[PDB]
């Protein structure tokens, strides 16, 4: 929470970084993107969703009750 | 029994064997979690620490480990337990020596 | 040494928006704050262009917004942000407190009820702006929420005869609403700096609810080139819907002159405020209906006192993950359900749908929760 | 082509002030002229200026 | 001091003298006919007959 | 007016199913409706206070 | 005078939606010369029979006018 | 019965996404709404110096304003005389009370035609479909001092149907039907609702060539400032 | 009904704002009509 130096305590870890202007900017953004948001979509579809397609199927059976209960007369 | 079975199954779909972290690696942190984790010998520690950083490191890229370094159920070596379960004991002794 | 580590001005600025450590891990849901704080100062400053050209009385309130929108110069377009930014205002609100709720950052305690209080404050700031225009559907909304005041007993008819400014809905109460709308977004802001300071003692969270005090990045160039791509999205999301179909949100009924007379067929809110009024009137009880709108966003303050769990996120709860998204299809369940006209299915499932909202709150997130304290052996 | 504009009008800071001004100013005109031909493209017939060359 | 500044502040937001000035009418039955309502505006709020 | 589900008042806020009469069958109203002080007067006229 | 609107409103009619919403407004007819002095009285029928017509005009109209 | 009908989706020339009105049509609704409308229904809100540009020239913006003499004020007596107007007038309102308003009709205050676009569920294919489905009732006879048309929450209106086939024979060739009439009046209701339509979609426009042109670069930007962090690596040495 | 308890009781002014003529506004029919006015009236402007 506080300003940088005194939050905790690292022991030999090295880190290497390569300069923005060294390397491109979209690293293979039509190769690793695709499978990427494919994996992150199927591992949480089944997670979203069914409270979702229960909430279309109560948006269309309510219409089609209050549709029943005025499409006698 | 069976609800073994559901606990490999959970660990397996829970999401942070993903990642390379250990059992221990995810504990909320109030005291007494704070406290056990200043308890424990260097290796463990820089391990964990390690550990938490490729994690974070893997969640910026939102990229998960292949499938040969993730962290398997059957070598679960969950170590951070005794101490934590140390640190809650004589906290509930402190707690009894001021209620009575 | 420097102009920024020893200027008193430029210290807050560096402990804010320069060196101020963030986590390396923060996804576009942390996107919200800024955009928030965007939306503030972009309501604060075209409302204040609407309040140069506005004049507050029930004779030519109406009058003087369609001088605004006819014949002042782009009045039609700074009236469209002023009334679009409200909306896209509760849209990253309400994605700002999903985010808190979800990822565990509930476990801090007073940024969590300064947030809370800044929501009570930026729903009865719209709602007194909402009454404003002086049209139709803002004549009946003070009137029946200000009887909503009145349904307490022993304090109730004497504070509403007090803020009705008269026996009904008169010139005092257009004027009143001017004024109060017209100064709590101050208010709203101060509390917005209270709320960022208790922040940055604590210090920000990360989706994997893991303490994230080894990775820490300064804030700027990179989350502030992050937050400038934010506000661009939201800038082009605000205009394409005052620009292309500004009515699509709005109400149609607001456009006739303040009748006192008529009472239309589909009285409703602007739609942010339906789950509350879908709370209201599923419920057959006066007092049963308001105390328990104020038991819901009470319940919001409860929260931090139920976080039984031994994890922080809700990344790696796959339990409470599913109860989460039953809990968000609940409420905009609630938010369909208040859009409506009220029948026999709709009374069904909107008293079935604030029950079963209570339910996941209160019963169902600790019961999840000691299912996983349970199953990974703790 | 990309050499001879970071040599020109990048190094210094402000050369890079004054062409961003004057590529606002030509972005201004040449966005007006282009927004313009669009508009009153796909809007033909049915504005305001041909109903004024009737009259 | 402090308990008679808030009462009068309290009483300077309760109401008005001319919105106290609204008393009594007399309203006619005739016009009606059948089974109808007709509404008349009396202390903000309408009148059925 | 003529409206609800007894031939009469519909408040159409939160559906109170008063009826020409004026008596609550159902909904979120805790009364029936409200009674003014009418006294009649001697062709067509009552006094409303 | 030539009325378009007439025109088309007459030439959309053949349609099978709209022909089994004309069969619906006559036996509502007959339904209500048959149960004579009743309180039910040909609502769903004709509104049925303007929204399928007027959606067969909406569909093609504009192209005349 | 509270039936209500939805009126039909209709293929406008402003239906579209960029799309303007139609300048001339607009002109013709406004001579339908001098000649037929203004007899009954206000529209307070439409001054004659927004005809000036939009539609007409303003030559015969001052003839069609100075052939209504309205109202001015004391001629230093106390008299309230008529002036012609030159434009700064707003259009002359029939009935000058509401209660004037219902002496004259079946009570039925006419709704005012300023914001009647905007102001009912469904656009000016709603005023499109009250002006044209003039039908007769099945069974239900009312009062028989209303009319029956059904996209009218209440089924009864009472305004008389006011167009019945050629009653203005303007300018050009274009024979009143009651197709031209409610075209034109349909579209100069949505002029006097939103009256910068145009340059609203002008703006639109521009914006969308705007979001074509920033929304690559600002993010071609920030990846370029965060591929540091996308691509740092990591070791771990121990003594 | 300022001269309500200044210099008045209550019924001398309702007499004094009885003897004016007012020239209320409309009626069912709804030309004007002028009206006595018991005390929501200000002093009436000699002069228009
Ligand atoms: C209409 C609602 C639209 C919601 C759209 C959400 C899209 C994303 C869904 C998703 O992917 O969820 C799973 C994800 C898991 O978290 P994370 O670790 O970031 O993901 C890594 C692997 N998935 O989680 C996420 O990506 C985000 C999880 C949800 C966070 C936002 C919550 C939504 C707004 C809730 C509003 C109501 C909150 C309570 C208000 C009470 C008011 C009285
Ligand atoms: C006098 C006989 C009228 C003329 C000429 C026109 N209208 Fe009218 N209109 C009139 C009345 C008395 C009413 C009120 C009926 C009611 O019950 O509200 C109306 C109503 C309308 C409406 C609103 C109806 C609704 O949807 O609630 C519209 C849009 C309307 N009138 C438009 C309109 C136009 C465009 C006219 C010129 C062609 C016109 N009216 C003529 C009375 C009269
Ligand atoms: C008035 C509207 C609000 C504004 C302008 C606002 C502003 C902010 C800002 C600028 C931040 C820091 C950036 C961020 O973390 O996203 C923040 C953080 C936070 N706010 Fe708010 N906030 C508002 C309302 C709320 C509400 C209603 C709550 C819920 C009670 C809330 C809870 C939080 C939490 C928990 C955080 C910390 C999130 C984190 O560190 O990850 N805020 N807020
Ligand atoms: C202090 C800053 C603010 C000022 C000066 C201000 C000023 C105004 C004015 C003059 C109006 C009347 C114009 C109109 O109705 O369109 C108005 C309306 C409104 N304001 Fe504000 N406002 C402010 C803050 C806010 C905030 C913070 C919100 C909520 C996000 C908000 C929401 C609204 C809404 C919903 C309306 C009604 C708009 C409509 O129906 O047309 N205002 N405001």
């Amino acid at each position: 929470g506080r300003q940088f130096g005194h939050l905790t305590r690292v022991r030999h870890v090295i880190t290497y970084s390569l300069s923005p202007f060294e390397q491109r900017a979209f690293p293979h953004y039509f190769s690793k993107g695709i499978p990427n948001v494919l994996r992150r979509t199927r591992a949480c579809i089944l997670r979203v969703a069914p409270p979702f397609v229960v909430f279309y199927l109560v948006y269309t059976w309510g219409t089609q009750e209050f549709e029943k209960s005025k499409r006698k007369n | 029994k069976w609800l073994e079975g559901i606990r490999k199954w959970y660990y397996n779909a829970a999401g942070f064997n993903k990642l390379g972290l250990m059992r221990d690696d995810t504990i909320h942190e109030n005291d007494d979690v704070k406290e056990a984790i200043r308890r424990l010998p260097e290796n463990l520690y820089n391990d964990r620490v390690f550990r938490i950083k490729r994690a974070l490191d893997l969640s910026m890229r939102q990229q998960i480990l292949p499938k040969e370094q993730w962290t398997k159920y059957e070598e679960d070596k969950f170590y951070l337990e005794p101490y934590l379960k140390e640190v809650i004991r004589e906290r509930k002794e402190r707690e009894e020596w001021t209620k009575k | 040494i420097n102009i920024r580590k020893t200027h008193p001005l430029m210290k807050i600025v560096n402990n804010a928006f320069i060196d101020l450590p963030a986590p390396s891990n923060i996804s576009s849901w942390w996107n919200f704050g800024s955009l928030l704080g965007i939306c503030l100062i972009l309501q604060i400053l075209t409302g204040l262009f609407l309040a140069m050209h506005y004049t507050p009385d029930t004779t030519t309130a109406f009058s003087s917004v369609t001088h605004i929108c006819r014949d002042v110069n782009y009045g039609w377009i700074i009236r469209y942000m002023h009334a679009n930014g409200a909306s896209m205002f509760f849209i990253c609100l309400f994605m700002h407190v999903g985010r808190g709720l979800y990822y565990g950052s509930y476990t801090f305690l007073e940024t969590w009820n300064i947030g809370v209080i800044l929501l009570f404050a930026t729903m009865a700031t719209a709602f007194m702006g909402y009454v404003l225009p002086w049209g139709q559907m803002s004549f009946w909304g003070a009137t029946v929420i200000t009887n909503l005041l009145s349904a307490i007993p022993y304090i109730g008819t004497n504070l509403v005869e007090w803020i009705w400014g008269g026996f009904s809905v008169d010139k005092a109460t257009l004027t009143r609403f001017f004024a109060f709308h017209f100064i709590f977004p101050f208010i709203i802001a101060a509390l917005a700096m209270v709320h960022l300071l208790f922040l940055h003692e604590t210090g920000s969270n990360n989706p994997t609810g893991i303490p994230s005090d080894t990775d820490k990045i300064p804030f700027h160039p990179y989350y502030t080139i992050k937050d400038i791509l934010g506000a661009i999205l939201l800038i082009l999301i605000l205009m394409l819907l005052v620009l292309f179909t500004p009515d699509l949100l709005g109400d149609p009924d607001n456009y006739t002159p303040a009748n006192p007379l008529n009472t239309p067929p589909h009285i409703k809110p602007e739609w942010y405020f339906l789950f509350a009024y879908a709370i209201l009137r599923s419920i057959p009880n006066k007092l049963g209906g308001v105390l328990a709108l104020v038991l819901s966003i009470l319940v919001l303050v409860i929260m931090p006192l139920l976080h039984t769990s031994k994890q922080r996120s809700m990344m790696f709860r796959p339990i409470s993950q599913c109860m989460f998204w039953i809990l968000v299809a609940d409420l905009l369940t609630l938010t369909w359900i208040g859009g409506q006209p009220v029948e026999h299915p709709y009374i069904i499932i909107g008293q079935l749908a604030s029950i079963m909202y209570f339910l996941i709150i209160l019963v169902m997130m600790p019961v999840a929760s000691i299912i996983e304290n349970n199953l990974l052996k703790w | 082509l990309t050499a001879r504009l970071y040599s020109l009008l990048f190094r210094r800071t402000s050369t890079f002030a004054l062409t961003i001004v004057v590529g606002a100013l030509f972005f201004e005109r040449a966005f007006d002229q282009g927004a313009d031909a669009i508009y009153e493209h796909i809007n033909e017939g049915k504005l305001w200026k041909h109903i004024k060359h009737k009259y | 001091a402090a308990k008679n500044v808030v009462s009068q502040f309290v009483s300077s937001m309760s109401a008005s003298a001319d919105v106290l000035a609204m008393s009594k009418i007399e309203i006619k039955l005739s016009d009606i006919p059948e089974g109808k309502n007709m509404a008349f505006k009396w202390r903000g709020k309408p009148l059925f007959v | 007016a003529n409206a609800g589900d007894f031939g009469g008042y519909y408040c159409p806020c939160h559906g109170s199913h008063y009826d020409a009469s004026g008596r609550i069958r159902k909904g979120p109203a805790p009364l029936n409706l409200e009674v003014p002080s009418y006294e009649f007067t001697s062709d067509d006229m009552v006094i409303v206070g | 005078l030539v009325d378009p609107l007439t025109t088309v409103r007459e030439q959309c009619e053949q349609l099978e939606k709209c022909v089994k919403a004309r069969e619906r407004l006559e036996l509502c007819d007959e339904r209500v010369s048959s149960r004579s002095q009743t309180e039910e009285d040909c609502t769903e029928e004709l509104f049925d029979f303007l929204h399928a017509r007027d959606h067969c005009v909406a569909h093609k109209l504009f192209n005349s006018l | 019965s509270d039936l209500e009908l939805h009126p039909p989706s209709y293929p406008w020339s402003h239906r579209g996404l960029l799309s303007s009105l139609d300048h001339t049509s607009i002109r013709r609704g406004f001579q339908v709404y001098k000649q037929v409308c203004s007899s009954c229904h206000s529209m307070d809100y439409v001054a004659y110096r927004h005809l000036v540009g939009v539609c007409y020239t303003e030559d015969e913006a001052k003839a069609l304003a100075e052939e209504v003499e309205v109202q001015d004020g004391p001629n230093e007596d106390g008299e309230m005389f008529m002036r012609p107007g030159k434009l700064s007038d707003y259009f002359p309102k029939p009935y000058p009370n509401p209660e004037a308003a219902r002496a004259a009709n079946n009570g039925a205050l006419p709704p005012d035609l300023s914001y009647i676009v905007r102001a009912r569920h469904g656009g000016e294919d709603y005023v499109f479909s009250l002006l044209t489905g003039y039908c007769e009732p099945p069974r239900v006879s009312l009062r028989e001092g209303l009319y029956f048309n059904p996209y009218f929450p209440g089924q009864a209106i009472g305004m008389a149907p006011p167009i019945y086939n050629e009653v203005l024979e303007f300018d050009d060739g274009t024979p009143a039907t009651m197709s031209q009439v409610a075209k034109d009046v349909c579209t100069f209701l949505r002029w006097a609702a939103e009256p910068e339509h145009d340059h609203r979609k002008r703006m639109g426009l521009k914006m969308l060539l705007m979001m074509g042109l920033l929304l690559p670069l600002v993010y071609a930007m920030k990846r370029h400032k965060w591929s540091v962090l996308k691509s740092r690596k990591l070791a771990y040495r121990p003594p």
